[PDB]
């Protein structure tokens, strides 16, 4: 729980930007896989520490 | 120093071991050594893990194999702390010994070991057909030419390519890889460029200007943006490398230009490749910021896209219309030629263009890292201005500026308990006078007190600005931190007062060490007790000023006459504890025990007597001045009557009242009484309240009444207010050279583009603005700059409105401050005694010159860095005569100030005093123009000189200021004078060379001889106060102190015609 | 001395952060520090622990999911 | 009750320091509540808390039951 909540408050998805840089939402929404062809990935396969 | 000079060499091919060496790189055998077989690091703030292994492991794959040894488990099996390096030595040993390289060691010395694809087969476990070719002939991997290492692989595969993963530099993460590098079969220059062009139809590659082993490799990437932080890094390192070669300096440079050639790629790439070929000047001056370096980049490159230089943007969009093309300076061309003649057949990047770099004259400044930026803005400077619009200062959180009422005051812990003394001067107190002083006292009393006096001595209490001594006193005693100290020592005085603790010291200067677990709570303190210890510091000192030591002899005592808590008489008794038979009592008529309660006069019954008396009584009850005159006359008669050493206090100072003292202790039979007016160091900095100090002597006491004393002075001349007190505001709002800002301070927030403007239009009142950017990302610049009245009787002379708005748009964007932590400005900053009281003296000559009807004009002789300008209107003209001033042609025409910058002749034959003027001599007859003393005499006889000179003119007036004579009398007593000194006899302001003071009857009598009319004035409180709340300023303690009796000996004298 | 002397200012608007501060307003890098970040405090004789928070964060709402977290749990 | 006491304690000290006549970055200009709808109790404290009483300026009252203190003092 704790490392979840410090996991998503990060966000539940993210963009990588035009600078390339990671954006991450900052919000818990549930997936959806309209979202796979949106600019949004989720969070957990970020590879971001 | 134009070409480059360099040593270029193919790192990565020397960084490939002799075959030889392949058998033990591991160094089975022997550890690791940190620094030297690995880099280990624990970001504790990002809790992340960092091993980093250095020579030639640096590049190494790893097999799944190598990833499920324990080794690779650390870091999630420490998540908190760093690996504890006996489990790192030891894992990474164990590992370091389960790898073992394949290869065929020979004798040749010209052969190298292809580590790259040993390592590479390896970890594969050898599954691909490299790995086969490897395991079944390991000394293809011995190499003479570095090329030829890879071209017998492919001939040997009969591949026209391989496709190497890249290492992970740290090699705890275990993500996945943004690109792999892909190794071609193309051994002569022609079948590189093929592979080139063939690499320009297909998406997402890169390659390098020239390569290792010197065989052609191309970065593929997985996504685009991995190739953006690819290129952005490139970018870094060959501006670096460049800017290295710029310098000169010889380098071990890996290859002319570090920087990536995209073949394929997206926009954004190619906006990077093209910026990256710019080496724009915006590098070299720290103007991007590299946190998010790829996004520092594209807004660089957007500037240049459109660029007000035509120049560099035609450049750089020729260089995104082409961005397979490799541009280079020709100093980088020159350096590849050198390349291609020792290595004839060496391949580089054939698609180059060779442009010439465009100079740009603008040095941005620039300082990234925490630090506010303290500007010091000029009055003038080549931008003119025109009706500048105001500038909005947002409002700012208190997450970043914090507004204090009162900055505490920073001061050594000994400088609390000084204190000053003032003697009386008068013979006789004739009944005229008494009847004159009483009526001044009474009319005084009844109309109470300046309100802006009581403002300023209750926002400013003693104790709350003595607090972060003391409480750092006890925060040091509480970890045990403090230790030697003397017995009688100020500093034990203070550690009395610091913590409620008894404490013992187990030898000379050793104080205990603290029983385990015990925290003793720091000792409680009224706004009256630091001062009421003064007191007593005050009378030890006054008992005898040899002594060091404060601990009162043993079968003595001592009175605190006020009483409540009293908590100065348990600090005290706590003080004296190693002292035999030290009574210490207080004895108010609201004394809670230890203290007494009694009320004074004692009881005709009760017995008291002492050694020492500290009076503090103070009805709180308001109360008719014929009341409070019998009360306080009863206090200093039983105070004198019970103890050889009284110290009352008097809270209405009235010559009236303290002369009416006088004439009770010479009423009192067979007993004369010496006496002295004090003042604390530890008493609040604007209390008039004032230490009576009375004492038997055998002879009677020549001159014991008062007359304009100091103390008493700074009692009387403070009066009903015609004003409001000045509060001090924070504006938020520049108006281009309005002056209509009251006194306090510009605070807030401006976007950074807006920032050299708001610069270039505080500048007018502001004297000196400290700047700073929160963060990196953050684009408001914070400001704070406090209004100088003295800036603005300078800026507001005439229209003009010129300012250096030119060299503050050179600091945008990093150049203007950056700093994290919350900043505390204060609404009333510390000030140095001597400055507020040139101040006082700026306000007294500025409301006397203001009273003055048709004068043309002020000549400060002596003047300076143009400091007396707050004085003078700004309709008149302003000159200078002092030799020390620097001259400034521009802002002198602009500002309306002549200044002579040669010395003052002050012989009469020379002088030269124009009617209608006003000529100000402020404390620089004193000294000579090099800055040596002046001898007394000298000084008098310049005066003489002065006035004797101003005797024709029709109009004129003189403020020529000196020291009096008494002052050294009273420092030689006195103990707070940590800036004033009297070395040899001679006083000694500030870092000045000592000097002679006159003696004020001699002086007057000297201008009774000249027959000039004269005026011996100095200022009074309402200007400290007018100079207090103008400047936005707080008088502190020892200031407070001593401002009395220096102020009131450093007469203005007042010559006029 | 009767007029009454003070500069008015809504301290609790002052208390409210520039937007761009809100990213790092918890200062996520950094630990907090006694006496800047938090004021803890353990009353030995009423047994009672005492956490107050500095700055932004004094005024703050826990959602249920807050105060599952284990530093919640501590003064039990 | 509670929060009246409280605001009375916080007004009381603050109309102490502007009596003094020092400056004070006081809030507002009288920090203590207004009852729109309450108990007697309640009016009460906003009566004695309106007043100033001396008795707050000579510590007649004891703070440790302050809200007692403050009906006992209305009472008187
Ligand atoms: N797997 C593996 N990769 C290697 C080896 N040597 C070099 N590389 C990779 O080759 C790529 C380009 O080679 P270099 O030109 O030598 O390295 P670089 O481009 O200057 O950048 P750095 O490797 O960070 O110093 C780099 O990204 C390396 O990861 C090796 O021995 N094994
Ligand atoms: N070389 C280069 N071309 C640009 C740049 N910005 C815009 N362009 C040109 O403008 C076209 C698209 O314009 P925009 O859509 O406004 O660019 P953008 O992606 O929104 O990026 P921004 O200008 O920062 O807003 C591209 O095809 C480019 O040719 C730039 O920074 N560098
Ligand atoms: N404003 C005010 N009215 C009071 C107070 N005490 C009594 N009264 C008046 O008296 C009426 C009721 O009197 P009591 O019943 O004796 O009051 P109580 O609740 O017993 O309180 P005590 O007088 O302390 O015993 C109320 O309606 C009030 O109008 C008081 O302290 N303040
Ligand atoms: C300004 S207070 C400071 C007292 C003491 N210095 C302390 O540690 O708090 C002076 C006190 O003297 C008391 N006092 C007033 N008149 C007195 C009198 N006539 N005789 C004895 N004490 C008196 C008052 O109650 C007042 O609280
Ligand atoms: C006390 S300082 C400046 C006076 C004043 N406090 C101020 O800041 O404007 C006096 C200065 O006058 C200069 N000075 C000394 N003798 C002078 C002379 N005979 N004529 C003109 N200037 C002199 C010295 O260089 C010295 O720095
Ligand atoms: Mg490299
Ligand atoms: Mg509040």
């Amino acid at each position: 729980p704790v490392e979840y909540g410090i996991f998503v408050q990060r966000g539940a998805t993210y963009t990588i930007n035009a600078a390339g840089e990671f954006e991450f939402s900052g919000r818990n929404e549930k997936w959806d896989q309209a979202l796979y062809l949106s600019e949004h990935f989720p969070a957990l396969f970020s590879d971001v520490p | 120093m134009w070409h480059y000079t360099s040593i270029n060499n193919d790192t990565r091919v020397a960084l490939d071991p002799k075959p030889n060496q392949i058998r033990t790189i591991t160094k089975p055998n022997t550890v690791p050594q940190l620094g030297t077989d690995y880099l280990y690091t624990f970001n504790s703030q990002r809790r992340s893990h960092t091993l980093r292994l250095l020579g030639p492991f640096q590049y190494f794959n790893f097999s799944e194999t190598d990833r499920g040894h324990p080794l690779f488990r650390l870091p999630l099996k420490y998540p908190s702390k760093a690996i504890p390096a006996d489990e790192l030595i030891d894992n990474l040993h164990s590992w370091m010994r389960s790898v073992h390289l394949l290869h065929v060691r020979s004798e040749d010395n010209t052969l190298r070991y292809n580590w790259m694809l040993g390592v590479y087969a390896r970890s594969t476990n050898y599954t691909t057909p490299v790995g086969q070719l490897v395991v079944n002939a390991p000394a293809i991997l011995n190499y003479s030419n570095p090329q030829d290492a890879f071209n017998s692989v492919f001939v040997a595969l009969g591949i026209d390519y391989i496709d190497i993963p890249i290492t992970n530099s740290n090699i705890f993460d275990d993500s996945s890889t943004p690109y792999n590098v892909r190794i071609w079969h193309a051994p002569t220059m022609t079948e590189v460029n093929h592979i080139l062009a063939l690499m320009r139809k297909s998406t997402l590659v890169s390659t390098h200007s020239s390569w290792h082993w010197n065989v052609l490799h191309t970065f593929h990437y997985r996504s685009e943006s991995d190739m953006i932080d690819h290129f952005a890094a490139k970018i870094l390192e060959d501006w670096r490398q460049k800017e290295k070669l710029d310098k000169g300096a010889l380098v071990e440079a890996d290859r002319v230009i570090q920087r990536l050639i995209p073949l394929s790629s997206s926009t954004y790439v190619q906006r990077l490749a093209a910026i990256g070929a710019l080496y724009p000047n915006e590098f070299t001056e720290n103007v991007l910021d590299l946190s998010r370096l790829s996004t520092a980049l594209l807004q660089l490159s957007d500037t240049y896209y459109q660029h007000a230089n035509d120049q560099l943007r035609r450049l750089y969009r020729r260089m995104y219309n082409d961005s397979r093309t490799l541009y280079m300076t020709q100093r980088h061309q020159e350096l590849l030629l050198a390349q291609i003649t020792a290595d004839p057949n060496i391949l580089l990047y054939p698609y180059t263009y060779i442009f010439t770099t465009i100079p740009t004259s603008m040095n941005y400044i620039s300082n990234t890292g925490q630090g506010r930026i303290k500007h010091s803005l000029t009055v003038t400077g080549a931008t003119e201005h025109d009706t500048v619009a105001d500038i909005v200062l947002g409002q700012t959180g208190e997450d970043v500026i914090t507004i204090s009422m009162v900055e505490p005051m920073s001061i050594a812990v000994e400088d609390m308990y000084g204190y000053v003394l003032d003697t009386p001067t008068r013979d006789i107190w004739p009944a005229d006078e008494q009847i004159e002083q009483k009526g001044d006292a009474v009319a005084l009393y009844d109309t109470k007190t300046s309100r802006a006096l009581g403002m300023f001595n209750n926002t400013v209490r003693i104790d709350d600005l003595l607090s972060p001594l003391l409480s750092l006193v006890y925060r040091t005693y509480i970890k045990g931190d403090t230790m030697t100290m003397t017995q009688g020592s100020l500093d034990h005085l203070t550690l009395c007062a610091a913590v409620d603790s008894d404490i013992t010291f187990v030898g000379n200067r050793m104080i205990a060490p603290l029983p385990e677990g015990y925290i003793p709570k720091p000792m409680h303190r009224n706004n009256s007790t630091m001062k009421m210890l003064s007191l007593y510091v005050a009378l030890k000192k006054l008992e005898n000023f040899a002594t060091n030591s404060y601990l009162m002899a043993p079968d003595t005592s001592i009175i605190l006459l006020g009483a409540e808590r009293e908590p100065a008489v348990n600090i005290l008794r706590r003080f004296n504890r190693n002292v035999s038979n030290v009574r210490i009592i207080g004895m108010g008529d609201r004394a809670v025990e230890p203290n007494i309660r009694v009320r004074v006069p004692f009881p005709i019954d009760k017995n008291i007597s002492a050694d020492f008396i500290i009076c503090d009584i103070n009805s709180y009850e308001d109360q008719s001045f014929e009341s409070m005159f019998s009360e306080t006359i009863s206090v200093v008669t039983t105070c004198a009557s019970a103890a050889t050493r009284a110290l009352v206090k008097i809270n209405h100072p009235s010559e009236y009242m303290i002369n009416s003292v006088i004439e009770r202790l010479s009423q009192l039979g067979g007993v004369f009484y010496h006496t002295a007016l004090l003042k604390t160091a530890s008493q609040n900095p604007y209390s008039y309240e004032t230490y009576i100090y009375i004492t038997p002597i055998a002879a009677a006491v020549r001159f014991p009444f008062y007359s304009n004393s100091a103390m008493i002075n700074r009692y009387m001349t403070a009066v009903a207010d015609d004003e409001m007190p000045i509060i001090p505001s924070i504006h938020t709002v520049i108006k281009g050279h309005s002056n209509t800002y009251s006194p306090g301070l510009f605070c807030g927030c401006v976007d950074v583009q807006s920032a050299p403007l708001a610069l270039s239009q505080l500048k007018s009142y502001c004297s000196e603005a400290t700047t700073w950017r929160v963060d990196s990302d953050d684009n408001l610049v914070n400001i704070i700059a406090r209004i100088d009245p003295a800036r603005i009787a300078l800026e507001f002379r005439t229209r003009s409105n010129t300012s250096a708005y030119h060299e503050y748009q050179r600091y945008v964007p990093n150049g203007l401050g950056f700093k994290v932590r919350k900043t505390r400005e204060f609404r009333y900053m510390h000030r140095e005694v001597t400055f507020i009281h040139k101040l006082m003296m700026y306000a007294l000559i500025r409301e006397q010159i203001s009273l003055t009807e048709n004068m043309t004009q002020v000549v400060s002789i002596g003047g300076r860095n143009l400091a007396d300008i707050s004085v003078v209107p700004l309709n008149m003209k302003y000159v200078v005569i002092d030799p020390a001033t620097r001259i400034e042609t521009l802002t002198q025409e602009k500002k309306n100030i002549e200044v002579q910058s040669r010395p003052f002749q002050f012989d009469a034959a020379n002088m030269d005093l124009e009617n209608n003027s006003i000529y100000l001599f402020i404390a620089v007859i004193m000294n000579e123009p090099n800055g040596a003393a002046t001898p007394a005499r000298m000084q008098m006889d310049k005066i003489r000189n002065v006035a004797t000179a101003m005797l024709t003119r029709t109009n004129c007036v003189a403020y020529i200021s000196f020291y009096e004579a008494g002052i050294i009398t009273r420092l030689d007593q006195s103990t707070a004078h940590k800036t004033i000194r009297v070395e040899e006899g001679r006083l000694k302001v500030a870092n000045y060379v000592p000097v002679d003071t006159l003696v004020e009857a001699d002086v007057t009598l000297m201008l009774r001889d000249i027959g000039i009319t004269h005026e011996i004035i100095r200022p009074s409180t309402p200007e400290l106060i007018d100079a207090c709340s103008n400047y936005g300023i707080r008088l502190g303690s020892t200031g407070g102190a001593v401002l009395d009796v220096f102020n009131h000996y450093s007469p203005v004298i007042k010559l006029v015609r």
